């Protein structure tokens, strides 16, 4: 029936693009996961290094009393 | 290495030295030691799953910490205490948190003041069931987040505020919140996708308005046929607005029946849609 | 026709999820940002302290 | 009309499959990164605790010094359905992962400030012992 | 707990000591204490929601910090001042922000300098509405990001630049940006997907184009019919190029209506499409 | 530059000083020196792909580090040792982790303790094949995560627990876990979705219940036709319940035969489906 | 206040003192002072967008820093130098990174070493175009990631290795890599979705084998026709294996044409497919 194959059309087009919008999110999100994935590249960097500077700080201070 | 043992030594340590004990010096050096003791106790208390004991233990170490002058790490201890009581059996879950924020607030730490401010409003609702005090917090908290330009969290909290404000009859005061968080969302081409629901909520929330507050909010919204995300916002709304302006509680209840297929209604929507269905019924046979 | 409307809401079901996920990336924006800057200014105040410590070393060692 | 309503829809179903499948790959990468980024944080946590423990040792010592078309078409539908219902699988997983790390970052930011303020105190309590 | 009082004490201690006050040493030790004072003041000013007052207070604490020799934590204060003024009634914000960058830049902290730089132009566009000064910043900032290896961010900024450059009429200066951000987007198979819109924009922007500058940007494009994503880029473009080269403000305005079906037109697109829509009419009428 | 050389210098100095050697002060720095030595050795061992040696070397540096006064950095070393032995060829990978957590646990650090606790159980299953101890760890660890109100991870662990607990024989102990992780899943509408599978698993797990434990668990479930997702949960379950209540080892095997089309049958489900398939035959001839 | 002046001062003090100017203690602080100078110089150089000069300046501060006795922050400076040259116009970006990893490696900081290692191989391929060395790095780096249990990363590197290995005729060593990264992919039910492509790659890569290395890899692959994902993996492969076993360079070129519909081929695939397409013809005529 035309009322079926037709309703199907407007429904499928309202099914694919319904994924479009969703697809757009995976686009932006993915672009953000990598974007914010940069800060972590610095976090890991800073953290360990911050421990290096502090470690040298706790050492000198201890030897400054001995 | 026994809990009670530590608690005891800790007690004998925590006390302004005087007379023979004080000798020549003292003060912070002792009270600090006691703090570390109680913390070490609270540790094994959370071990044996005593909680209550662990929480109160942290309360001890914390309060003592203040007696030394160290609000920072103290407040953090207050947090360990709050988390303890929360996931425990006694109360105090609310007190510890208030005692933590009173510190983070004055110390000039709003970033966190809001972090636990939301946890607070979350417990004062899911536990104490005090929506009227929860909203006050969700709100003031969003204010702080907005100050830190953390628009995101600011919105998280506002969404909570309005969301429960509607359940608390505060419909108009809710739509205002949706209007603000709705206008302060278009700026980001990443919230355009979410900006819908805001308009749907604001267009559903009715402070018993007789004019077209909704027929106007639906218009303020920009829609086109090629939308598929929109099919879950105004398309339905318009059909509900006509079903309200015509006292037809059959077109509204049938439309909620159809719409309840392509997109399920959460508890919130149901409660409000029901409230609107009642504004229609209570107006028809009458 | 059934399998059609059947797949519909199912897709939208994932769309509703991305929504929450999007709200998750925003949280990961506030944290990283401010924190990365604070922890970054840490090495600044930490390095200086290591410097002054060097002086305490050449006068007390 | 039923000829251009089904076919076009078929070319439409094709777009769906690829769009989701091509996005799922990005989803994998996302989860793949979420796992790695998770380790990078479990390595940051070690620092926060390390810094707060060492600074406590510094202060003490410091203060010390101080004081068939509809058939295959329908077949694709069964595929789309199985993929979407699967898109949630990761969508949910990536959710827990985030909520997890997000919580871990909270403990970091907190302690981070406590350590920062402390390192500053040490610096200030260090420029007052010289001489 | 008195802001006014703190603001006074801070003054009484923020002054190069001499005579019986200076003693043997001094200097930075005092001015720092003063900074802490004004900070505490701005803190309660924001507590009472006086913001403006809090902002100017932070301005004082910051300015003082410079007089101590500590550009780092100083600039951070300038930031706080900006967040205050922004979520306040005065307009100051911009100033503080500029004063922040000059520090992060001279210090070498370009990473954060750009982190804020983007927020700068973001305010000079959402507030002062001065795009001419916004683009300059989005650009100078993208240079820093692109220098910090950070390609993704650099592209975010470039997108801002070109995007608003076409609104200001700078079409060619926009297509160049789209071309570059397009060739530097394929090196990441995690961006190929979006590389479309870039070509679509670069081909839409017309500096009174008369030939095939766009037909050339659409031909350089590699569309894969079986790669359905492209259906939101070139396929339309070709039909528009024909509707342009054939002085037909109907085929173009009909194609915009159809494409507006399979793919919702956003603000930007709309504005530019209408501009091209009139370049045809005036040519039908010459 | 030679491992065997450093390993030698590291020993002749890692000895409690006394008498003339002690001189004036102790040797809290000696032990630390030895630690740095072994670290450098294990360091080059990992370069020579001699992993085993690197691991045992790290074990040395770690153990010595405890002989100083640094449980933190020690435990982390225990982790390095485990990483080595793990990617290496010998065992010890399990011991290093037990020791690591031992420290993180006595120190008061449960977050990280659980972080390695799950790693442990994950090794004790896919490697040592010790499901009976693995579950013990997945569980205790999930308890720690639950102690940190980190629902997210707590569930990740619980799923493992119940999942393998059902494979073993623990069906009731499994359903209980699914009930807990199910009730503690609805509070957060961000897990609403997954909540099905939990009910599907719990309803599949049968502790030899001849009743409607599952017919009742499926009745407790909130499906509603308008919602589609549920189709991959209870829908099948009902038919299976009928095929169980009628000792029909054909309708059940046909139901799973069809369901495997609309929904892929993972290993887990299969193993259990076959187990139920056996309960039916074991009731037909009993 | 310009770098040109600083570069000079940094030299007028970076000289070992002697006579009355020295006394007893050398000048371990002088060398450090010079390092700070060059850092300030490279800093404004980076401000002037000179880059080249900024990089070589950092190289100076770095080398001197080594002349002191601080390998850590030195190597970090080497990184700053590399980031400068990389974003700069000259070369040296490769040398600075070499001198960086030699330090992170001998020091034991493999975690970060691999981080810069991949950056290295990525530059030695996209720039210098030295695939033979790039692969050596992508690989060794993946080995390090494998040691850190950072599976996630290790695979990212292995994919690069195999990918560029198939272009260098290394077909067999490619399939091996895909097998490993394929076996270590199934364990994680979060990568099963990608494992397919792995099996497809490994099956496509042919080291001129006449047996059924691919017909075996495709069989080892667990698929279920009622699958959706798997259609983009073995299904095609089978048809290709038959078109290979029948010296028919027409059904293979036809099949690649059909599959090129449901999924448009990428760089790699196409490049290899043409290779197999030639193996068939080269198998016909001769």
């Amino acid at each position: 029936a035309l009322s079926e194959i037709e309703t199907r059309h407007s429904e499928i087009i309202k099914l694919e693009n319904s994924i479009r919008e969703l697809h757009d999110m995976f686009m932006d999100m993915a672009m953000l996961v990598e974007s914010q994935g940069e800060m972590i590249d610095r976090i890991e960097y800073n953290v360990e290094h911050a421990v290096d500077y502090v470690e040298r700080a706790v050492s000198d201070t201890k030897k400054a009393v001995k | 290495a026994e809990a009670m043992a530590l608690l005891a030594e800790a007690e004998r340590k925590v006390k302004n030295s005087q007379s023979f004990f004080s000798g020549l010096f003292g003060g912070s050096s002792k009270i600090e030691e006691a703090c570390e003791i109680y913390a070490r106790a609270a540790n094994m208390f959370k071990m044996a799953k005593n909680w209550s004991a662990a929480g109160n233990a942290f309360c001890q170490a914390a309060q003592l910490h203040l007696q030394l002058q160290s609000k920072h790490d103290a407040a953090t201890c207050f947090v360990d205490a709050g988390n303890a009581f929360k996931k425990a059996d006694p109360q105090e879950a609310i007190n510890c948190l208030m005692r933590a924020i009173e510190i983070y607030t004055d110390m000039g730490r709003f970033t966190i003041a809001a972090k636990h401010h939301i946890s607070i409003a979350e417990i004062y609702e899911t536990e104490l069931v005090d929506v009227e005090k929860a909203i006050a917090h969700y709100e003031q908290s969003a204010d702080y987040y907005k100050g830190e330009e953390s628009n995101s969290s600011a919105n998280k909290c506002l969404l909570k505020v309005a969301g429960y404000a509607a359940q608390l009859e505060q419909y108009q005061k809710a739509i205002d919140i949706y209007e603000q968080v709705g206008t302060s969302a278009m700026d980001s081409p990443l919230l355009k996708y979410s900006a819908k629901d805001y308009f749907f909520k604001a267009a559903l929330c009715h402070f018993c308005i007789d004019m077209l507050n909704a027929k106007l909010a639906v218009q303020k919204y920009e829609e086109l046929f090629p939308a598929f995300s929109d099919s879950r916002e105004c398309k339905l709304m318009k059909k509900l607005l006509e079903a309200h302006e015509e006292q037809n509680v059959d077109s509204y209840t049938e439309s909620v029946k159809e719409y309840d297929s392509i997109s399920r209604l959460d508890q919130w929507l149901t409660t409000m849609l029901l409230r609107i269905k009642k504004t229609i019924q209570g107006d028809e046979e009458d | 026709n059934r399998r059609l409307q059947q797949t519909q809401a199912q897709v939208d079901e994932v769309v509703d999820i991305m929504r929450v996920n999007v709200d998750k990336v925003l949280e990961r924006d506030q944290k990283l940002s401010e924190l990365d800057d604070r922890a970054d200014a840490l090495q600044a105040g930490a390095s200086q302290f290591e410097t002054s410590a060097a002086k305490l070393k050449r006068k007390y060692w | 009309r039923a000829d251009q309503l089904a076919d076009e829809s078929l070319e439409s179903t094709r777009r769906m499959l690829q769009l989701v499948e091509e996005s799922k790959d990005a989803g994998i990468r996302t989860l793949v990164m979420l796992d790695e980024q998770g380790e990078q944080l479990d390595r940051v946590e070690e620092g926060m605790n390390h810094i707060n423990q060492d600074m406590k040792e510094a202060e003490k010592n410091l203060k010390d010094l101080g004081k068939a078309r509809e058939n295959e078409m329908d077949e694709n539908l069964e595929q789309v359905s199985g993929i979407i219902g699967n898109l949630r699988h990761m969508a949910l997983d990536m959710g827990n992962e985030i909520d997890t790390q997000n919580r871990q970052i909270d403990r970091i930011m907190e302690k981070a400030d406590s350590n920062k303020t402390r390192i500053d105190e040490a610096n200030q309590r260090a420029t007052k012992m010289l001489g």
